């Protein structure tokens, strides 16, 4: 066993005071924990295998000089990747953020028969091939 | 070509012009507004339509490797000219 | 599940001894900071800022988190004493160039979309 | 106030405050703080300057890219004034001089230039006009500076009725002519004072207080057509105010009375300088003029600004005037001056 | 092995490092948790954080190890783990002309034993880890910020720290000073989603769900 | 006016702690609606919710009475305490 | 006229035809001085002296849980029962059916491209309607 002379601490992990984040960005925020949806323009499913944590979108305005998109939100480009939902929830509660969790959406298994394309008495017969 | 809105500010080739009440015009007071006077839309329209005796013609933009990727253009449709998607040159089929 | 290596303290009683010790060190160093840095504030203002910073973290009950706060606070004191900080860094605790942001719902409603 | 003039951001340097301001006389004392505050919130500032561009350089950091625009103007050229205000929603007039030059008299800069700017602003459709008068302005003063201020304050009302006229007292700050003027008297041994400074009462105000009041007047819609009196929280005797100045600076204080006529003759001698005069006959009158008590005019508190006491912000102005022996002396070392309770 | 565009594979070194990996594990079963050799012939020893001093001291002093140069010490932040941080030691052996990697872990609140007694080079590397990651090292001579500004709040290299930070500096003329204010960007940093939705390397595929 | 303006009944479709309210609705709601034709009686069923009876009076005043583990007869008596007092 | 936010500019709850509660997410902020719809009423209540008891979106959704708990069960369909009770109460009053036949308001696809403020303000829906009535009477890249 260990010989580091451990101690017992029984209280929820909380590091909001030592992360250095300002107050306005710990209490007014809302972290969305979700599995990204498939980009419908493609068939690949490799981007829908890890959980992500993105924050709520704040104001973007137009730079008066060049018309660029200006922001005052330091967390507008912050995306974190987690292997599991419980890992994401643990990180959110550790840093004091409020979070909403979206349960994973998995495509349901489907019965696909090529022989149904040519059916004697069913509407699945295809008029073209 | 380069136009001028009622306030006298030249309109760019992208159609940009500050309105009468726009304070951002103040940036040109004592200076000039840089407008390119060689409108591409006008110049490309000056080029003649080339006559080609084939269904399919190819354009690389001229110059070979100094042009654009070589694409092939279909000329079957007789009610319009075939246009290159990179350089804008037009082609037509000789008497169909 | 609850067994963890401590940093310096084994319980809050041991951790609060370091906190009070740190407050004494900061309390005695404000008069010199206002002197060496030629700050245009008074000792009362500076010592009230030290008290404010300690009060922000008065809701902590984890001896390991308190130890980090004391360790971080001790590093801040070291820089001030040795004049590694400049007048700009010391005066960054006061936010003298920021207009006071609104706190009530109506004031925030008028000026923007933030909660 | 079309789409481009709708506020955006969180009041930072890269935000859009919706303010398009033309600040005349922005290269001086009260003009560097106004531009600084306007550019802190992301305002479009037009800065028409008469001087060399080298003297406008301290104003360039005060705004994000493209926010501070510099134009060249002439007080007697009505076309230059129009180029600098026709795109602005608020015009701020800070033009002034504490002396008279060969080319511009007191009534040229306090009566004619203020009236020319006001007229062109109204003809150009400007919505807000802010004019800085003086607290002690009246037609029957001993100073042309104050006599001309009263006249100018009246021409502006007749030309721009919705103007917001502000009447500050003597302003103390870093680049000021009030606390620095008294401290620099040490070169001449003693400190002359008319009646030994026992019959003059002054109520100086802080530069940031005046700067925050002007900004608030722009954003407050009820400040139109209302005359404000920006004064400090405490009234002092000139002898006590100057004595406190030499106490903070730790310089020997050797006052001696001087007849009013004698102080004018001395001032006449200093006026011959072809550069910024050290003192003029007009400054002597202004320094020894009791600050008016105008209870009928709204003050700083009516614009949401808490007047800063002189004591809290006098060391920052006068620490520069101390020797190495007394540079490090703390704020809490000099006892505060004696105030005149109501 | 004649293919011009494919890196040649050195199997002699792969064998030698695997043998030395078992050698270390057999000698230090109390701390060694995992040993592996990459396809490019690099050896990694994964240890319990309580074995930082024993494991490093053995590798530095042992006759058949003689890892007398600390090439680098660094941390990696992986938020998905309970112990989000991963302290990495790279050691160089001049006698045997070989390199080894020692890896451990810690969370935000658990201290890690300082390596200064073994390698003096670790003095400044551990300040960087504390500065840029917030990992506390016990028994360090002088633990301070080494790279960030004075009074800087936050540990930048944490994955949850924003790229542009929370504060920015400018010169303010009113206070004749350099001041810090909340960050505002004239042009926001544009975030690109570049990952292809098609798997690139089947050999590294993970078991489903 | 101090009269009643709305009644809302919250209950779960399966929990044993909401059986009384379900018994009330299955047999008595039809009668209590015919006796109060112009009184909105909202019956909102969720999953795993403690039963409650909300009563919104004039000018936004709302009072709620917990109906957890109540029998079919207490629920009937609880409503009568709301449709009669009109506080 | 009090400007508000569109569905792409607020985090708002909509219940579809099957009783499923779902919430939008803020994509872009409202254009100019426009504000979130529930904040305008909250601001109006405070000025009128009848301040509502919620200041933040999470508190407004707590109120929704009071009025109808199903409104805060996102992506969940809560079964509704008591069809028998509805049938009984429906037979108390006997209304007659008008002789006029049932005719949906949208007979053809040209009635489908414009049904609300957003679609009637769209220049693509205006092209679609023109395309399905007048027909198709230059794409290169
Ligand atoms: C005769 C002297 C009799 C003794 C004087 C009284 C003793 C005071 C004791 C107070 C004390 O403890 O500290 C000493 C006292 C104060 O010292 P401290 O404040 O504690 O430390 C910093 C020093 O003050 C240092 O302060 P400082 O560096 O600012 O001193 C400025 C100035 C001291 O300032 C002045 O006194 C100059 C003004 C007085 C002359 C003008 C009188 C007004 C005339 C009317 C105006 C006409 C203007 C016309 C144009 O002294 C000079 O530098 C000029 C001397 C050049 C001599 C060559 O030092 C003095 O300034 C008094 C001596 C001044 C007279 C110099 C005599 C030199 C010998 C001849
Ligand atoms: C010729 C000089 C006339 C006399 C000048 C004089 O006596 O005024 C000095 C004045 C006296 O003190 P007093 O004003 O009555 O009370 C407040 C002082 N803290 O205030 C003082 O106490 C300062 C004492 C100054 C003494 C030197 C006088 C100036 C040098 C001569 C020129
Ligand atoms: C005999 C009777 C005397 C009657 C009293 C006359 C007092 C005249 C007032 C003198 C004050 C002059 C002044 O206001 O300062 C001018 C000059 C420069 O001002 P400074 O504070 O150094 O910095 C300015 C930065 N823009 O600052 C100076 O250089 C001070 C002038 C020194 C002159 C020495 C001769
Ligand atoms: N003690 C005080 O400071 C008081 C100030 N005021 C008033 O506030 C305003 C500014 O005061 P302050 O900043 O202290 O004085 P400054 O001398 O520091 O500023 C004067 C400004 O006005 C310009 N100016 C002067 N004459 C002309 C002219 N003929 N043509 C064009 N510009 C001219 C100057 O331009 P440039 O520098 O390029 O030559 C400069 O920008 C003035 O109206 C003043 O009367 C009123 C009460 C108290
Ligand atoms: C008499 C005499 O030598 O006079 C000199 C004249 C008289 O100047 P003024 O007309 O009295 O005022 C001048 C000031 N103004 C125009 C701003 C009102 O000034 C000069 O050239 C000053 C000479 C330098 C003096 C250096 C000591
Ligand atoms: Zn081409």
């Amino acid at each position: 066993t260990r010989d580091t002379q451990l101690i017992t601490v029984d209280e929820k992990l909380d590091i909001t005071t030592i992360t250095g984040v300002p107050e306005e960005h710990i209490k007014t925020r809302k972290a969305r924990i979700f599995v990204p949806a498939r980009n419908n323009m493609q068939s690949g499913v490799n981007n829908t295998k890890k959980w992500k944590m993105e924050f709520d979108t704040r104001e973007r305005w137009e730079n008066p000089l060049m018309g660029w998109a200006s922001t005052a939100d330091p967390l507008s480009n912050l995306v974190l990747t987690f292997s599991t939902k419980e890992d994401a929830v643990a990180f959110a509660e550790k840093n004091g953020w409020s979070y909403d969790v979206e349960e994973r959406k998995v495509p349901k298994p489907k019965s696909k028969s090529y022989g149904a394309n040519f059916s004697w008495n069913k509407r699945t017969r295809v008029s073209t091939k | 070509g380069v136009r001028t809105s009622p306030t006298g500010e030249k309109v760019t080739h992208t159609g940009q012009v500050y309105d009468d009440g726009d304070y951002r015009k103040v940036r040109f007071v004592g200076r000039q507004k840089e407008v390119n006077e060689n409108f591409a839309i006008d110049l490309i329209a000056e080029q003649p339509v080339s006559q080609v005796g084939s269904r399919v013609i190819s354009c690389d933009g001229g110059g070979g490797a100094l042009g654009h990727p070589r694409v092939y253009i279909n000329l079957d449709k007789e009610t319009k000219t075939g246009t290159c998607g990179y350089c804008g040159l037009q082609f037509r089929q000789q008497h169909h | 599940s609850t067994s963890v290596k401590p940093i310096f303290s084994r319980d809050m009683n041991e951790a609060k001894r370091r906190v009070r010790e740190l407050y004494r060190a900061w309390y005695r160093e404000v008069p010199n900071t206002v002197h060496l840095f030629q700050l245009d504030i008074s000792v009362k203002q500076g010592r009230d800022k030290v008290r404010e910073m300690f009060k922000k973290n008065a809701h902590i009950t984890d001896p390991r988190v308190v130890d980090l706060l004391v360790i971080k606070g001790k590093m801040e004191l070291e820089e001030t004493i040795k004049v590694w900080k400049q007048r700009t860094h010391v005066m960054r605790f006061f936010h003298e160039t920021e207009a006071p942001r609104p706190k009530d719902f109506l004031s925030k409603f008028y000026v923007g979309h933030d909660p | 106030l079309h789409h481009a003039v709708i506020p955006h951001g969180k009041g930072g340097r890269s935000s859009v405050s919706g303010i398009v301001a033309t600040v005349f006389g922005a290269t001086g004392f009260l003009g560097r703080y106004v531009v600084n505050h306007l550019g802190r919130m992301g305002s479009q500032v037009i800065v028409p300057h008469r001087c060399e561009p080298y003297d406008t350089m301290h104003l360039r950091p005060m705004g994000d890219l493209g926010q501070i625009i510099f134009m060249d103007w002439n007080g007697r050229d009505k076309d230059s004034i129009r180029r600098a205000v026709e795109h602005s929603s608020v015009v701020i007039n800070l033009v002034g001089r504490e002396w008279e030059t060969q080319n511009f008299d007191f009534e040229d800069v306090f009566v004619k230039i203020p009236q020319a700017i006001a007229q062109v602003s109204k003809e150009a459709g400007v919505e807000k006009f802010i004019h800085i008068s003086h607290l002690n302005a009246d037609i029957k003063s001993s100073s042309k500076y104050l006599r001309s201020k009263a006249v100018g304050e009246k021409e502006v009302r007749e030309t721009f009725p919705e103007a917001t006229i502000i009447k500050p007292a003597e302003i103390f700050g870093r680049e000021d002519r009030f606390l620095n003027y008294f401290a620099n008297i040490r070169w001449f041994g003693g400190v002359p004072l008319i009646s030994l400074g026992k019959k003059t009462v002054k109520q100086p105000v802080y530069i940031v207080d005046v700067t925050k009041g002007i900004i608030n007047a722009i954003k407050d819609p009820d400040a139109r057509g209302k005359t404000f009196a920006f004064v400090g929280p405490s009234r002092y005797l000139l002898f006590d105010l100057v004595q406190y100045v030499f106490a903070v600076a730790h310089r020997p204080f050797l006052p001696y009375p001087l007849p009013h006529f004698a102080y004018r003759w001395i001032g006449r001698l200093f006026e011959i300088s072809p550069f910024e005069p050290w003192t003029t006959r007009d400054k002597v009158e202004r320094i020894h003029t009791t600050d008016k008590i105008l209870p009928h005019l709204p003050g700083l508190e009516d614009l949401g600004v808490e007047a800063t006491p002189l004591e809290l912000k006098a060391i920052e102005v006068l620490r520069r005037h101390r020797t190495y022996r007394w540079l490090s002396s703390e704020i809490e070392d000099v006892q505060p001056a004696k105030t005149i309770p109501t | 092995d004649t293919r011009p565009t494919v890196r040649p594979r050195n199997d002699v070194a792969h064998k030698q490092l695997s043998a030395f990996g078992e050698y270390v594990a057999e000698i230090l079963p109390k701390y060694v948790q995992q040993v592996q050799v990459s396809c490019f012939n690099e050896l990694e020893i994964c240890i319990h954080p309580d074995g930082v001093i024993p494991v490093l001291t053995f590798l530095r002093d042992h006759s058949n190890a003689q890892f007398k140069s600390l090439a680098d010490l660094t941390a990696v932040d992986i938020p998905t783990r309970q112990n989000r941080f991963e302290i990495v030691y790279n050691l160089l052996s001049l006698r045997f002309n070989s390199r080894i990697r020692v890896k451990t872990y810690t969370d935000e609140l658990t201290p890690i034993e300082s390596s200064v007694p073994v390698y003096k080079a670790a003095n400044w590397y551990e300040r960087e880890i504390w500065d840029m990651f917030g990992v506390f090292f016990a028994n360090h001579p002088d633990l301070r910020r080494i790279l960030t500004d004075y009074g800087f709040e936050g540990h930048p290299f944490r994955k949850d720290f924003p790229l542009s930070g929370y504060v920015e500096l400018r010169y303010d003329d009113e206070v004749k000073r350099v001041v810090a204010e909340p960050v505002e960007l004239a042009q926001e940093f544009r975030k690109f989603d570049l990952n292809s939705p098609w798997e690139a390397f089947p050999a590294y595929r993970q078991p489903p769900e | 006016k101090l009269g009643l303006r709305e009644i809302r009944i919250h209950l779960c479709q399966r929990s044993p702690g909401s059986q009384g309210v379900r018994d009330f609705i299955e047999k008595r709601y039809v009668e209590l609606k015919k006796a109060n034709p112009d009184l909105p009686i909202l019956i909102r069923e969720c999953s795993d919710v403690q039963p409650k009876l909300w009563a919104r009076y004039a000018f936004g005043q709302e009072k709620n009475v917990s109906l957890n583990n109540f029998s079919a007869d207490q629920v009937t008596r609880a409503l009568e305490n709301v449709l009669s007092s009109k506080a | 006229i009090l400007p508000g936010a569109a569905y792409t500019e607020k985090s708002a709850t909509y219940v579809n035809t099957e009783g499923r509660a779902q919430q939008t997410k803020v994509a872009v902020t409202p254009p100019g001085l426009a504000r979130e719809d529930w904040k305008i009423i909250r601001a109006l209540s405070e000025i009128a002296g009848m301040t509502l008891p919620y200041d933040t979106l999470d508190q407004v959704r707590n109120r929704l849980e009071e009025v109808s708990p199903n409104l805060v069960r996102y992506d969940d369909v809560e079964g509704a029962n008591y069809f028998q009770q509805a049938s009984e109460l429906s037979k108390l009053v006997n209304q007659q059916l008008l002789a006029d036949p049932l005719v949906p308001p949208q007979l053809t696809i040209k009635d489908f491209y414009m049904t609300d403020s957003i679609s009637r303000a769209s220049q693509t829906m205006a092209k679609c309607v023109k395309a399905v009535t007048e027909g198709a009477h230059p794409s290169i890249c």
